[PDB]
């Protein structure tokens, strides 16, 4: 391993380097020697003070002071750092006296709108002042800054960081004094404190303080009032600040608290900016704000936000809108609505001309988006879409409009009606409230229309308690990894009891036809494929709640090998989805219980390797206990013996498996 | 009052939305400059609506344009650029509408049009994705202005033309959308005129090698475009940005073969110093696009060795730049060519015993450093 001879050789090399004198370089060498230790530093300070007059030397000294401050956070390095212990603050007063002596000096609030020439000089000067204050050991610093010229602090944002260094949360008086000083500076010189750069820096510092400690943003009523007064400025009201305003909106969204910014307002601001980067950044900020609060106001408006605009696409503002729509599609909430918005924005043609702008082919394409999501306003591909369109219109109230369209569609109304009769009776049942292969396919289409385009896009977790058996299956899908009261964006229709009647009708229809396990298998596979594997989280959870409710209405005949097998395949697909993995874990167990007597086994053993032990832990532990019971049930007979499930479940459960079973 | 100053600036921008007649407005120009002296951008009294009004005022004034009024328009454009709040697509459209009448009678060398060019470049920076038609029109106008400046012999004019051309994805799109390859040849000729102008005493040598703090393939500045993201990252430290100005002037035609540079390398092998420098600047980014034979790479390495053996500083530096491009090349160099480059790097290291021959280590940094995939033995 490491040897003390190497350390001694390194120390000798450091001493030899110290012998070879190389002002700033000598100071850096002295700092390196001091770090290697855990005097020469005083000699280096004297050498620097011999030429402390030059501005470049002063900037170099400030950079060295910043590096020395970084040594407490270098080599992890925030805490228990190697360099923090390597560099001791003891006996540094002699070497810091010359630095402090050199530190003495003896319009907009930003030096330059763009990359200022040598703004690092002012930043390092502020950092060196902070380092001198720290090496000495906050109202004194605030008073000194107030007495100091405005341009000195305005050159670099680090001074604001120095204001963040002071304990605003611990001592609200310091923050109040800083706010009063800023107000006095604004009154004396309007432009000095009226620049968006300084206000944005102060707001960012306040947000960082709030995020770091819970003390900040509390008892800051005066600070909030000052922030509102700053927002009351003409530029702030008119958003004269675009990258800065977008950053401020993003910071506000990241920071739950009362402010002048809202999610809908953030989306409107994102759409207002014609810059693609600013709009994309604001959309990313909104998405970060998503998954932590109700996004109904945004998810509902996502569907109509995107529309076809060739003229705007020439200006590529519509291109930025399409990018925002794609981002919202990547967002969980209202995946179907996002797909509908993307389809509306797209022209359904010239895909190669678009050439996948902003990075579709198979699943994100408008064809697959329309397949997964169908929206009603209420060439060959044109007719293919028009088939479902006329199905929707005959399913809608505008019967005469549908008839006129069909007359203009070169298709007889009765010709489509012959197969659309099931949807006709389905939505007639829907309209009323509180009241052989062809026929089988018709009833299948009716069941699918009950499943899709009728079930609530925001389905409540709680279900009807009409049937005690329904409560039984609700328990079977809620005992493992169940999260209740799961809401979504929009509710098209809710509390459809008629589905239960359908469960009664199919068993008695055409001597049991359309109630076969096969037809319900086709329906469930159709809905699962309609759930594209690339769809977002919220739509996946909604579809999962739908199919779980349908398996609740399912009869014991769905316990056959193929039916239950496709069910567990869909359940594993849900488990792959992270958010819906919770529901899938619960919905699996009953289907394993139904399959195990019928499996009497290679398929069961192969699907046994579906655990979450690789890639809410208490719910997983409960499901692991349930699975331990299940695998013991499978083991007691051990007819095939190829499961090898006891050790497999023991390893993930973190229970020490015994050698014998191993 | 400073808020009153910003209010007066907004009022002047609103007034400038009209054609302002035929009045010289020299006193008005001085007042506008004084207003822009404080809180030009940076103020709580200016408005983003006022910023849009100022942009429309600049467009209308440029439409009505054609001395003091030129300086006033330059100040208005500078203030509008200082206004960070502006719709990128709308700004680009207004800039193109103004640039129509601006190019009806334009003077690129004049500093009054320089702020207008800067505003157009700021609009086109975000207008590459948004409103590419007005951006393409502005790019064509900027290319014409760059050719006109390259006709002049001023080194600063050549640097400004190179910067305006790089102000470069728009230029690449225009080249891809150019009417024919003859337009690309004309652009190459204009860049050759720019290099000839840079050959004057007011500009440094065009070989552009041994750049200060040039960390090859390390950080950035390899292809100068995010989309390309090529290898061989050449870095300048302004000790070198002074050489990097001429490097970009050469890359105005080196970056794009005008980049199938196989036949271009075959036909351009005139052994000239300027030609060698241009080829060296081209190779690092156009090696893969050229898809030249390994024999061509070996011949380029041999030519670099021959030019480095020459006592001329310019020829040796161009050879060093070519060797640096070869060491980190977008195309796979021949094993014999790699060994020759290694020998050249060894000779450079031997010459590094003398302090004059820093330059040797900076030249072929990817060769000086452990280049990836090279045989360790």
């Amino acid at each position: 391993s490491n040897h003390t001879i190497d350390c001694d050789s390194l120390q000798n090399v450091i001493k030899m380097l110290e012998s070879s004198i190389d002002i700033s370089s000598a100071s850096y060498d002295k700092d390196e020697l001091d770090k290697e230790t855990p005097f020469p530093e005083v000699l280096s300070f004297v050498k620097s003070n011999h030429s402390y007059d030059p501005i470049i030397n002063c900037i170099s000294t400030n950079l060295q002071f910043t590096i020395s401050d970084e040594p407490k956070h270098l080599r992890d390095l925030i805490r228990s750092t190697h360099f923090r212990d390597s560099n001791p603050l003891k006996t540094l007063v002699l070497y810091i006296m010359d630095m402090a002596s050199k530190n003495v000096f003896i319009i907009r609030n930003h030096q330059i709108l763009g990359l200022m020439e040598g703004s690092l000089e002012q930043i390092r000067n502020t950092d060196l002042f902070i380092l001198q204050k720290y090496i000495d050991y906050h109202d004194s610093l605030i008073n000194i800054l107030h007495l100091y010229p405005i341009e000195t602090f305005c050159f670099g944002m680090s001074a604001i960081g120095a204001y963040f260094l002071d304990v605003a949360r611990t001592s609200e008086p310091i923050f109040y004094k800083c706010l009063e000083i800023l107000a006095q500076k604004i009154l004396m010189n309007y432009d000095y404190e009226r620049d968006e750069v300084y206000l944005m820096i102060f707001i960012k510092i306040f947000q960082k303080c709030v995020h770091s400690k819970l003390q900040f943003t509390d008892a800051t009523l005066k600070l909030i009032v000052k922030i509102t007064k700053f927002i009351e400025k003409v530029f702030i009201e008119t958003k004269f600040s675009l990258s800065g305003r977008q950053t401020f909106l993003k910071f506000i969204f990241q920071l739950h608290v009362y402010s002048k910014f809202d999610y809908q307002k953030l989306i409107s601001l994102t759409l207002k900016d014609s810059d693609v980067c600013v709009i994309y950044n604001f959309v990313d900020d909104l998405v970060i704000f998503l998954k932590k609060c109700d996004k109904t106001l945004i998810e509902g408006f996502v569907l109509p936000i995107l529309s076809i605009k060739i003229e705007k696409s020439l200006y590529k503002g519509f291109c930025y809108l399409y990018l925002t729509l794609k981002v919202f599609l990547s967002i969980s909430s209202n995946r179907s609505a996002l797909l509908y918005q993307l389809l509306k924005l797209a022209n359904s043609y010239e895909t190669s001309t678009i050439f996948e702008p902003l990075l579709s082919a198979n699943i994100k394409q408008l064809f697959r988006i329309y397949r997964l999501e169908i929206f009603w306003s209420f060439s060959d591909f044109l007719k293919e879409n028009s088939d479902e369109i006329i199905l929707v219109l005959i399913l809608t109230k505008n019967i005469t409009l549908a008839k006129l369209i069909t007359s203009r569609m070169s298709v007889d109304f009765s010709e489509k009606y012959t197969q659309l009769i099931p949807v006709i009776t389905t939505y007639t049942h829907l309209s009323e409230v509180e009241n052989v292969e062809l026929l089988n396919r018709s009833k299948a289409f009716l069941f699918c229309l009950e499943m899709l385009k009728e079930v609530k896009e925001l389905g409540s977790t709680f279900k009807s308690i009409s049937s005690t058996s329904f409560k039984v299956y609700s328990q079977l899908t809620i005992f493992a990894n169940r999260v209740s009261f799961n809401n979504s964006t929009a509710i098209p229709f809710f509390s459809t009891k008629s589905v239960l009647w359908y469960c009664n009708r199919l068993f008695q229809e055409l001597e049991g036809f359309s109630s076969i396990p096969s037809v319900i298998d086709l329906v469930l596979r159709r809905l699962a494929i309609q759930l594209h594997f690339a769809t977002d989280e919220e739509l996946q959870v909604t579809i999962s709640f739908r199919l779980c409710a349908f398996l609740c209405f399912s009869d014991p005949f769905i316990t056959s090998n193929y039916l239950v097998m496709i069910v567990l395949r869909i359940a594993r697909q849900l488990l792959s989805i992270p958010c819906t993995q919770s529901l899938g874990l619960g919905i699996a167990r009953f289907h394993l219980k139904k399959f195990k007597p019928t499996d009497f086994f290679f398929q069961l053993a192969e699907f046994c390797m579906d655990f979450l032990g690789f890639c809410k832990m208490e719910a997983i532990q409960d499901f692991y206990t349930w699975f331990d019971g299940y695998v013991t049930a499978l083991l007691n007979f051990e007819y095939e013996g190829y499961g090898f499930l006891r050790c497999q479940i023991n390893f993930v459960r973190s229970v020490m498996t015994t050698k014998n079973e191993w | 009052r400073e808020p009153h100053i910003l209010a007066l600036l907004d009022i002047i921008l609103r007034h400038t939305f009209t054609a302002n007649g035929s009045i010289c407005e020299v006193v008005c120009l001085n007042f506008s400059k004084a207003l822009r002296l404080l809180l030009s951008h940076h103020l709580h009294h200016l408005r983003f609506s006022d910023w849009q009004s100022l942009v429309s005022y600049c467009c209308q004034a440029i439409e009505k344009l054609s001395k003091q009024e030129v300086v006033e328009l330059i100040y208005v454009m500078r203030s509008l650029v200082q206004w960070y709040a502006a719709p990128i697509n709308f700004v680009s459209e207004q800039l193109l509408k103004f640039f129509e009448f601006f190019f009806y009678a334009y003077t690129e060398e004049t500093d009054a049009h320089l702020p207008a060019l800067q505003c157009l470049f700021q609009l086109c920076a975000y207008a590459i994705p948004n409103c590419n038609d007005y951006s393409a029109s502005v790019v064509l106008l900027v290319f014409k202005i760059l050719i006109n400046s390259d006709k002049w012999k001023r080194l600063d004019l050549r640097l400004q033309l190179i910067q305006c051309l790089a102000i470069y994805p728009l230029w690449s799109n225009s080249e891809t959308w150019d009417p024919h390859r003859s337009i690309r040849s004309f652009n190459l000729d204009l860049l050759n005129s720019s290099f000839f102008s840079l050959k004057n005493f007011l500009n440094f040598f065009g070989k552009r090698s041994s750049l200060s703090l040039a960390n090859f393939r390390f950080h950035t500045v390899e292809p100068k475009n995010n989309i390309a993201k090529l290898y061989d990252p050449r870095l300048h430290l302004f000790f070198f940005e002074s050489y990097f100005i001429y490097f970009f002037l050469a890359k105005l035609i080196l970056l794009k073969k005008t980049s199938q540079i196989e036949e271009l390398l075959l036909q351009a092998e005139l052994a000239n110093i300027s030609a060698s420098s241009f080829s060296l600047q081209l190779m690092v980014i156009i090696t893969a696009i050229s898809d030249n034979l390994t024999n061509d790479d070996l011949l380029s390495i041999q030519k670099m060795s021959l030019n480095f053996t020459e006592k001329k500083n310019e020829l040796q530096s161009w050879s060093f730049f070519i060797l640096f491009n070869i060491c980190y090349n977008k195309a796979y160099s021949s094993m014999l060519t790699t060994s020759c480059k290694k020998e050249i790097l060894a000779a450079a290291s031997r010459g590094l015993l003398n302090s004059v021959t820093p330059v040797c280590y900076q030249i072929l940094t990817y060769f000086n450093m452990y280049r990836p995939l090279c045989f360790a033995s």
